[PDB]
């Protein structure tokens, strides 16, 4: 199916562009000292990386074309707790795009696409409930106590 | 001639932050905080085997070590006074082996010229950015948070 | 990857170099085991294997670069008749090849060659900290133990 | 230097079209079978993605942005030999690009940034030189043994 | 223990040879690593090393002898442009090295000279085994499996 | 608080400690250049010792709320050769050892004891692991003679 | 296995020779040791006991060919004062042996008794590579380290 290859290439090029975002948010939080933020999100891209390369996998066995030049626009935030916005809010439209695959996935007989997308969007609303959990506890801890959480060892 | 004086001033460099350092370790560790202390101790650790380094290609290019001259020792009374003099040591210690670097490039001598570099990768990429961290995040987390952190187990 | 003639034939004088030390080398590390100096053969042979790296390093720089390497042509072997000429010889060979090396590595930061660059400093800075002061130690050795001292450590267990 | 921060975020964008032309290459490698060039193609882009890492270091400590959005051409080949002159014509300009922010590196004495350079460009040359060996093997063992060397474990 | 002249001189000229195909042998290894023939590349690397052996055990012979090693003279290399080539000229100076050995042998045997004629039997052996029979099976090789076939088992794993 | 005329001797010892130590490790690779393998590891693990005995009087002038001088320096006594170099480090010993024995004298007069214990200490490193090593040094010079001793020193090849 | 009575004869002889080596290597090294020499007295003391494995293969040897060993008779042995006596001694006795050993060897190819030619080929190069070598080295060290220097090292630890 033709729109089942191009959904999933809109897929990827959010799974791209949320590597590149985590990456670069990742080496920020290590450049500004926050070794644990920084391994979690590094940890994070990692994951990103390895759904992408199953994404393109998949892409290929449907013959299709995995469309790796482009990119989404990057969010990238100045401090922390602005970068943990920005990394949800990502998540969140990658979140919404996926279901709205998983539906036509579902409507075009696509089933092991499905079966890997729903996978995508496990991994997807745990890390934003994770950032979720992240931003309320900016607000309770204080964002000096969160960033020396988030410093870890010195 | 002039890259065994410029040698022996980057030596006298390298000796003075291993008397600045060792003192900071010491009233830090002093103060209670065995973190800071640790990883200044190990800093000084590091600066005695450059200097040793610096010693021996001296020796090797039929010199004479000043290991008497050293300059003034910036100490500081708080742990940011520390670790900003610290910094200012280290970035014109940085400033002096960039110029120690390219003279020994004109000077045709590519083996002190490579002893120079690593030890300017050791100053720049693990000393003058780690005190840079240090000074973003004695204000990113506050100072009652950092001694926190810098106390380690109290 | 071509490279540049200039380059090239540098690399070739260089690898040439370190052939004939190589062998010069090799012929002392046999003299020395012959004369039962089993602490200085054993130095010397090291020595000999570490010039056979150089020279496959540099070979492979060159073949890299589109160039034919130079082996059949040796420099000129000087020889000594005991220890102390042996040291001599191969300490004025060193300075000698690390003369023509800084030279080389002055053309190949010229032409914006750096991974030969690269190769060349990491060959100085062998053969100056493991061969120049080794041999520059080994005679104000001599020197300062005098002949006879020095040809009992070299001697090692008889 | 605004100068030696545009070379760096020029290197980066061609390291990070490099990551993403050989992740594909290596993705459609092992879609048909070829599993030791496939896994070869997914070193050399792992190689290639910790070499980015390592320059989105260095850009951070310089205190300039990194630019993970842009993304130059990608050069994707419909068969095996045709990715194997795509990933040598890619490396080859790669490369030349690195010469050039070497050289101006030197000019600017940023002596780290260009030991990092210098360490890229190794790894880029055997690249270069790996990528011309396989295509004069394609050459010499003819393209049905290449292919069949490329397959490897069946 | 003094040795027959003429025994050094025929221990000199198997010297010759032996480094002049150690060389050989260090420039086909490394234009092998540079083609990728791997496989190639590590046989006639441990080829290099059994050279550089013999080369070795012929100096050590000398100098007991004392007589003394001609390391600077080198014979001609004869450096292949193809693998099949490479292969015809290791085959031709191992054929040449047989025949030359053979004749020291012989001498060796006349003077009355005979750990000088083990040694060398020794490396008529290891010549004739280790060199002339496995270049002589590539040789063979090449002509069965054809060009492409050997190339692709001379790459290995790529 | 430790007193004035205590914190005064410690920093006084201190400076000795820390002149000793960087005497010690030009010595060490001077003597590491020359080829002397052997002599040059034990003289640096003596300066290493030195670098430790300093770190301890660092610790024991801080905890006496005084402040360390660290920028100071006695003159580098530096020999041009093996015997000289020994020669030198024994003097400078002496003259340390002369100083610490002051020192704990001003310590038990002013009735400060984990001090006294501290520069006690010091004084029995000083006075075998130092001199005592650099005195048979010379002793050894004399009998053994310079070309021996130096073979000795040079150990291995 | 009857074996020629000339071969019998030179073997016998060339047993005489390897038992005198074998006393006097007993006597030098028990001098060694009571001088306090422990480095050469372990090394004469090694070499006396490859000495008598030397005669053990060559009795064996002799009486494999249907003969009678010889071992009543032994040469006269040349005891030393002084360390360099006693290398000096040794090395003129062992080069004698080398000199029997040749023209056994030689004897033997003419006679077609080649596992004889074999096992004396094997002997003959112990005796030029353990034997010979080593004390030839030794007279050698002596000269260069010098006599003091040289006892210094052949003395020990103490
Ligand atoms: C854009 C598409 C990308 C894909 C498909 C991808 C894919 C992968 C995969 C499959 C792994 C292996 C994960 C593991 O072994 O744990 C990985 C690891 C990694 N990637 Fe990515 N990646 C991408 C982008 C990037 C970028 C842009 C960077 C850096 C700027 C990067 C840096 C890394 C690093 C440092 C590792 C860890 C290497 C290691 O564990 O040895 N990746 N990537
Ligand atoms: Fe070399
Ligand atoms: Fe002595």
């Amino acid at each position: 199916n033709r729109t089942v290859l191009a959904a999933l290439n809109d897929v990827l090029r959010h799974q791209l562009t949320a590597i590149n975002q985590y990456f670069l948010h990742a080496r920020m939080m290590k450049n500004w000292g926050f070794n644990a933020l920084g391994k979690h999100e590094y940890k994070e891209s990692i994951e990103e990386m390895k759904a992408a390369d199953k994404l393109i996998e998949r892409i290929l066995l449907l013959e299709g074309l995995p469309n790796l030049q482009d990119l989404g626009k990057l969010l990238i935030g100045e401090n922390v707790p602005e970068m943990l916005k920005n990394d949800f809010a990502m998540e969140k439209d990658a979140h919404a795009d996926l279901v709205k695959t998983i539906a036509l996935c579902e409507k075009q007989a696509d089933y092991v696409s499905r079966d890997l997308l729903s996978e995508f969007l496990e991994e997807c609303e745990e890390r934003m409930d994770f950032y979720e959990t992240q931003l309320e506890l900016v607000k309770k801890m204080g964002e000096q106590n969160y960033l020396q959480s988030a410093v870890g060892a010195l | 001639x002039x890259v065994x004086x410029x040698l022996n001033x980057x030596l006298x460099x390298x000796l003075t932050a291993x008397x600045q350092y060792f003192x900071h370790a010491r009233m830090x560790x002093n103060w209670g905080f065995x973190x800071l202390x640790x990883x200044x101790x190990x800093e000084x650790x590091x600066e005695x085997x450059x200097a040793x380094x610096l010693i021996x290609r001296i020796l090797x290019l039929e010199g004479x070590p000043x290991x008497x001259x050293x300059x003034x020792l910036x100490i500081g009374x708080x742990v940011p006074x520390m670790x900003x003099n610290d910094x200012a040591x280290e970035x014109x210690x940085x400033x002096x082996l960039x110029x120690x670097i390219a003279l020994c490039e004109x000077x045709x001598d590519y083996x002190x010229r490579x002893x120079l570099x690593x030890x300017l990768e050791e100053x720049e990429x693990x000393x003058x950015x780690x005190l840079x961290v240090x000074x973003g995040x004695x204000d990113x987390l506050x100072x009652k948070n950092y001694l926190q952190s810098x106390a380690x187990x109290x | 990857p071509r490279g540049s003639p200039k380059v090239i034939s540098v690399l070739n004088g260089l690898l040439t170099g370190e052939l004939t030390a190589a062998d010069q080398y090799f012929v002392h590390a046999r003299m020395l085991e012959n004369w039962g100096f089993k602490v200085l053969y054993e130095r010397i042979e090291h020595e000999r294997h570490d010039e056979l790296d150089h020279a496959g390093l540099l070979i492979n720089r060159i073949l890299f670069l589109e160039g034919v390497p130079d082996v059949a042509s040796r420099a000129a072997l000087n020889i000594g008749s005991d220890v102390p000429k042996m040291m001599a010889n191969d300490l004025a060979y060193e300075l000698q090849v690390v003369d023509e090396l800084k030279a080389a590595i002055a053309l190949c930061e010229s032409e914006r060659d750096y991974d030969t660059r690269r190769i060349l400093v990491h060959l100085l800075e062998e053969t100056e900290q493991d061969h120049v002061r080794w041999l520059e130690v080994q005679v104000g050795l001599i020197d300062k133990l005098g002949l006879k001292n020095y040809l009992q450590s070299a001697a090692g267990e008889i």
